[PDB]
């Protein structure tokens, strides 16, 4: 037998825009130089 | 016992220091364990 997949929830996607070392604060580690805001 | 007579004689951490990656200072906290509470 095989398997195929059907499509329950969430469909959502995230742009990256910071990585930082720290709990919440911290030096930052990764800076997306791409990012438009809305 | 006081040395020079007419001046006035001179007079629980949480975190661990440690280096950063960019070379200034970081602070390392006791980490938390996840034991759910009697509560």
């Amino acid at each position: 037998t095989d398997i195929n997949l059907i499509e329950i929830g969430p469909r959502f996607v995230l742009t990256p825009i910071i990585i930082q070392e720290g709990s919440f604060g911290g030096p930052i580690l990764y800076e997306n130089k791409r990012f438009i805001s809305p | 016992e006081i040395l020079e007579p007419f001046v006035d004689p001179p007079r629980d951490r949480n975190y661990r220091i440690e280096k950063d990656a960019n070379g200034g200072i970081r602070y390392v906290y006791d980490e938390i364990d996840p034991v759910y509470d009697s509560d």
